[PDB]
């Protein structure tokens, strides 16, 4: 019955602004402490700020001092975080945590709940819709009952994407890969199925790409190779 | 301030096995350390509170342990399911620090891919670019070696790949590796080849295919 | 009867309890009210802090009394 | 292991610590639920005083150990 929802990340220059939300439920942030901690891609968790707003304690690391500024409304019960002078060393995955009583009576306090992280993103390059073109299941996709078939999704910015299949109703043997870097400063994405060939003919498949940071949704429909 | 040091970086045990994961703390930290998963793509959630209590929900297989300012997560029945990566946290003094981490995965018995190959697209071709893909589906361990070869010339460069998590079910992973061309540079050239070394493979499987036909 | 609990961030509350009542019951009863845990709850009486064993009778406190709220940070 | 801290006041204070508990943390846990600031505590055991830095299983500390504390102003 408690939970902690983000918002504010995003796509922003270096050296641009971003106010990061975290609208709490199911407890009253004036008598809990809430954290900030990022994790940058391919690297581990990093405490940010924190805050004790019973007192009005606030911390923060060596390497956010004077940059960050992290506050929190009782009213709406909500602790945010103003990210000013960002840099490319910021970019990374921020999750908001409260801190405190756990359980067990006697017991040090920890970071229970988490919200589920959004992602800052900070770069020069501007946003770029995807572009997704089918992998159609052919004769070198085919290997007696089974038929590989998928979509790639290329050449997008920033991150994330979401590759579903049938609106949702093809879940079994989906697997979507990572993004990737693209040397062209692109990432790009690549989301196969494996499918009975006996439905190739008769079943239709279409893949489902949304794309947030662009505003952009893609439904591509994927089907066998023809001359 | 004061900083975690966990050890190993990364383990491999199989299903049923006792694995533990070393988190030494600078200073004197108390029992103010805290035990966290994080499964890829999603939060890092709490196990191991106050180094030694159970978090209500984590199943009891998980427990930690102190001594001095050392500290030890160990999981008794180790599950598919805890593919994922572990930190120690240091919450004592307010700079909070957590551990380097620590990647757990599955040892699985040896599982050969199943690879596909799929041209560009005509949607594609359109647009001015041609990427053929290499499919290496359902294989176990994570090492796999792709090798693409144009004409038999093999390609240095314009080579993308990617690895996904291992499954929470099967405990395989996947493999994708694109070979980025362009349009007229995809023209000029007539089969397009995809090697595939693994562990599971008994020789080199080799998938290619001839352009324009399919 | 009934005494009062302020908190530092203005909230006052009017708690019907007993002499009898330990201070562990009269921090449960806060929770209901406010969330706050037991554990955290630091409940401070004319300058002394109330311990989790005894009932706020041994510290002689009568009806429309004041009692003030602190949280604690790390625990342990 | 539960230990106790009494004052001069006459209050009793039960604490949830480990005998390999420094003595910096003990009085970190008594700042955190009595408000009383590091500096200004001095813990008694025995008539002699602990010295920061030192574990509790240095000065032989066992469970339910009263310890005593003074204050510094």
């Amino acid at each position: 019955e408690v939970q902690l929802v983000e918002s504010g990340g995003g796509l922003v220059q270096p050296g641009g602004s971003l106010r990061l939300s975290c609208a709490a439920s199911g407890f009253n942030v004036s008598y809990s402490s809430i954290h900030w901690v990022r994790q940058a891609p391919g690297k581990g968790l990093e405490w940010v700020a924190s805050i004790y707003s019973y007192y009005g304690s606030t911390y923060y690391a060596d390497s956010v001092k004077g940059r960050f500024t992290i506050s929190a409304d009782t009213s709406k019960n909500t602790a945010y975080l103003q990210m000013n002078s960002l840099r490319a060393e910021d970019t990374a995955v921020y999750y908001c945590a409260r801190y405190g009583f756990a359980g067990q009576p006697e017991t040090w306090y920890a970071m229970d709940y988490w919200g589920q992280g959004t992602l800052v993103t900070v770069s020069s390059a501007s946003t770029k819709g995807p572009s997704v073109f089918p992998l159609a299941p052919s004769s070198k996709s085919t290997s007696g009952g089974t038929a590989a078939l998928g979509c790639l999704v290329k050449d997008y910015f920033p991150e994330p994407v979401t590759v579903s299949w049938n609106s949702g109703a093809l879940t079994s043997g989906v697997h979507t890969f990572p993004a990737v870097l693209q040397s062209s400063g692109l990432y790009s994405l690549s989301s196969v199925v494996t499918v009975p060939s006996s439905s190739l003919g008769t079943q239709t498949y279409i893949c489902n790409v949304n794309h947030k940071p662009s505003n952009t949704k893609v439904d591509k429909k994927v089907e066998p190779k023809s001359c | 301030d004061i900083q975690m040091t966990q050890s190993p970086s990364s383990l491999s045990a199989s299903v049923g096995d006792r694995v533990t994961i070393t988190c030494r703390a600078s200073q004197s930290v108390s029992s103010a350390v805290a035990w966290y998963q994080q499964k890829p793509g999603k939060a890092p959630k709490l196990l191991i509170y106050s180094a030694s209590s159970l978090y209500s929900g984590v199943p009891s297989r998980f427990s930690g342990s102190r001594s001095g300012t050392d500290f030890t997560l160990t999981i008794s029945s180790l599950q598919p399911e805890d593919f994922a990566t572990y930190y120690c946290q240091q919450a004592y003094v307010e700079p909070i620090t957590f551990g380097q981490g620590t990647k757990v995965e599955i040892k699985r018995t040896v599982a050969a891919p199943s690879v596909f190959i799929f041209p560009p697209s005509d949607s594609q071709l359109k647009s001015g670019t041609a990427s053929v893909v290499c499919l290496l589906n359902n294989f176990y361990p994570r090492e796999a070696k792709v090798q693409w070869k144009v004409d038999n010339a093999l390609q240095s460069g314009n080579s993308q790949e990617s690895v996904t998590e291992q499954d929470s079910k099967d405990s395989t992973y996947s493999l994708s590796s694109t070979l980025t061309l362009s349009k007229a540079d995809y023209e000029k050239h007539k089969v397009y080849a995809c090697e595939v070394t693994h562990q599971g493979l008994s020789s080199p499987v080799t998938k290619s295919f001839n352009r324009g036909e399919c | 009867m009934q005494i009062f609990v302020k908190t530092l961030t203005g909230k006052t509350i009017t708690l019907e309890v007993e002499p009898s009542d330990t201070i562990e019951n009269v921090k449960a009863k806060i929770q209901d009210k406010e969330g706050i845990p037991p554990d955290q709850q630091r409940l401070i009486f004319a300058g002394k802090q109330l311990e989790d064993g005894r009932t706020l009778s041994d510290y002689n406190i009568q009806k429309e009394s004041t009692l003030h709220l602190v949280l604690r940070l790390r625990g342990g």
